[PDB]
């Protein structure tokens, strides 16, 4: 009954926008057997102590992974308002929450390279009405309801990607755009855990 | 349905500044970029860059880049490029058009076009020639009558008869260049009204840099 | 960046004849992503095709689109004198967006033989500059035209200049304004000045009188 970080480890890791869930509701975990795997390069955590999620137990555990450059590890935190923060990715902040930011190493093999990282830049709607429009602003995780209209992969460094609510609901074009950043020599993941506790049980523990 | 309306031919010096104005007639810049695009005279289109104002976003072909500024004022809802550090090759029509997204950006909608000049020759105006229209001629079907516009510069010179009445034998020929930097085209209208030649005494032409404006009478000599 | 081939460029073609355009690309596109457009003499570039296989919405069905991964087609099933224009094919498959070369349409109906008058020069530019008198040759087809200027009886240098207008959308006709600008001053004992007009058009050469 051990985590099950397997599928983390193969194919093509989806980027920021689109990021995989895995929810562990049971069972006994090591993370530092997975941190081992990487090469850890930004580990920062609020509401709990990055050294405090390595054992204590839980009532379950949620990790989201994806691609995400070093180069603007700013933009991804409470801190930022960008885009990365609000039309992309957002973590409740109820509960505790780490957020590591690792790499790749050579050694490792099945983890395979999308060829740029893409995100998000604005997701608006703009009203059946003259020309008012709304910012649509991603709240507790909520796949960013602009992606529907962005592909996995953005293509150019800027674009722009529109469509048509059926009239009613709501005639409002849910308009949004995706901006890129180059490719880095090793594939840069950003992963998020949200755990929570429970009322009188826990079930995630460190499997020591 | 849109109507895209834009600006006049801007005569600048090598190495100024342009703001050429697209409007977007109705009110309404809808989830819709405009995108510009050169013409050199007697040339083929090329791409010059694209923005939404419903979002602010803005793109630039690589050549066109650190010289073009593209912006739009949503609110009043119209749309300008600013192409700063120009040279003299840059002499072409500019059109505004239509967007339609990501994989449907074919330019729908076109403007009408804004030719820039640029060389630092002059500006010189449309000094009207005298029309004289030819006696014996054919019996009655056309009465050929033309007022020639020679001697200016800086091109466009639009010359409708009637004041943009009589539109059914206006022939207009394309300005040619003289020995000076100046061109000069010709305007010709058929009348069967023989006798005395007459309502065509506007010979209205406009200049859209000198902004002189002259309106003769033909007489049947 | 994506250089392009289009047509072979210009095309004479009766009303009722096919006409086939091609856009070959060098570096491959997607199957479905190139349009074709058309600009008329003097406007700005209306969308004819879109995807290299829909059609524009409010064009007659006669602009059929074909082609894939390389080679686009235009074919016009019909043509009518309102088609004269400039097809560009663009390929909004890459980027930057790289228009066609463009290809020339001329709708070839008649012959028509011209019609030549004179407009020699009055006295209101006979009162200042350089004054030019005027050929102009209304109605004609096709664009093989040629003036030379006659004075007093005898022939003219190259100090003339032609100037020819583009077909008409419903005459499909080329009209011609040859000028010959003199010394405002030289117009002494040169009695008659004429246009001398040579084309399919009419048996002869068709001089003309000036006098007055």
């Amino acid at each position: 009954v051990e985590c099950d970080f397997s599928p983390l480890l193969s194919g093509t890791p989806p980027q920021v926008y689109n990021f995989k869930r895995l929810v562990f509701t049971n069972c006994n975990y090591n993370l530092t057997k997975l941190l081992s795997l990487f090469s850890v390069n930004d580990f920062t955590c609020s509401q709990i102590s990055p050294a405090a999620i390595a054992s204590n137990c839980y009532s379950s555990l949620i990790l989201d992974y994806f691609s995400y450059p070093l180069s603007m590890k700013s933009d991804l935190s409470v801190s930022s308002a960008g885009p990365i923060s609000q039309f992309n990715y957002k973590q409740s902040f109820s509960n505790p929450t780490c957020l590591i930011l690792a790499t790749v190493p050579h050694n490792l093999t099945t983890i395979t390279k999308p060829l740029k990282y893409s995100y998000i830049n604005k997701c608006s709607r703009l009203l059946s009405d003259d020309r008012t429009e709304v910012p649509q602003l991603v709240n507790a995780n909520q796949y960013s309801p602009c992606v529907s209209t962005v592909p996995s992969t953005v293509w150019e460094d800027g674009d722009y990607y529109r469509k048509q609510l059926s009239p009613l609901e709501g005639g409002g074009w849910l308009v949004a755009s995706g901006s890129t950043v180059a490719m880095t020599e090793q594939l840069q993941m950003g992963f998020g855990i949200t755990v929570q506790y429970g009322t009188d049980t826990n079930s995630v523990c460190p499997k020591a | 349905q849109v109507q895209l309306v834009q600006s006049g031919a801007e005569v600048k010096k090598p190495g100024s500044s342009v703001k050429v104005s697209c409007k977007a007639s109705g009110g309404t810049f809808s989830s819709y970029g405009i995108t510009w695009v050169r013409q050199a005279p007697g040339q083929g289109l090329e791409w010059m860059g694209r923005i939404i104002p419903i979002l602010g976003i803005s793109r630039s072909v690589q050549k066109f880049q650190g010289r073009i500024t593209i912006t739009a004022d949503k609110s009043t809802s119209t749309a300008y490029m600013d192409l700063s550090g120009l040279t003299s090759d840059d002499t072409a029509v500019y059109y505004c058009a239509r967007e339609g997204g990501s994989g449907y950006d074919f330019f729908d909608y076109w403007g009408q076009g804004t030719l820039v000049t640029v060389s630092s020759a002059s500006t010189k105006g449309p000094s009207v020639f005298p029309l004289a229209p030819s006696s014996k001629s054919t019996s009655g079907g056309t009465a050929a009558l033309g007022c020639l516009v020679k001697d200016y510069f800086p091109e466009p010179v639009t010359v409708s008869w009637n004041s943009g009445a009589l539109t059914s034998g206006v022939h207009t020929f394309p300005a040619v260049l003289q020995s000076s930097g100046l061109y000069s085209l010709s305007s010709v209208v058929t009348v069967p009204s023989s006798s005395l030649g007459t309502q065509t005494y506007i010979c209205n032409v406009n200049h859209k840099p000198s902004n002189t404006k002259v309106d003769k009478r033909v007489e049947p000599k | 960046e994506i250089v392009l081939t289009q047509s072979p460029g210009t095309l004479s073609l009766s009303p009722g004849e096919r006409a086939t355009l091609s856009c070959r690309a060098s570096q491959s596109v997607s199957s479905s992503y190139l349009a074709w457009y058309q600009q008329r003499p003097g406007q700005a570039p209306r969308l004819l095709i879109y995807g290299a296989s829909s059609r524009a919405t409010g064009i007659p069905d006669r602009f059929s689109g074909s082609g894939s991964g390389t080679d686009f087609t235009l074919t016009i099933g019909r043509l009518e004198p309102e088609d004269s224009a400039v097809y560009y094919c663009q390929q909004y498959g890459s980027s930057p967006w790289t228009f066609g070369q463009g290809t020339k349409v001329e709708i070839k109906r008649t012959v028509a033989a011209p019609s030549v008058f004179i407009f020699p020069p009055s006295d209101e530019q006979l009162k200042s500059g350089t004054a030019s008198v005027v050929c102009l040759l209304n109605n004609f087809y096709p664009r093989e035209a040629k003036v030379q200027w006659k004075v007093d009886n005898a022939l003219q240098s190259g100090n003339s200049q032609e100037s020819v207008t583009e077909q008409d959308s419903k005459d499909s006709t080329y009209s011609l304004s040859s000028t010959l600008t003199l010394s405002k001053a030289d117009y002494e004992k040169h009695k008659v000045y004429a246009c001398e007009v040579t084309h399919q058009g009419l048996s002869s050469p068709v001089t003309k009188s000036f006098n007055r």
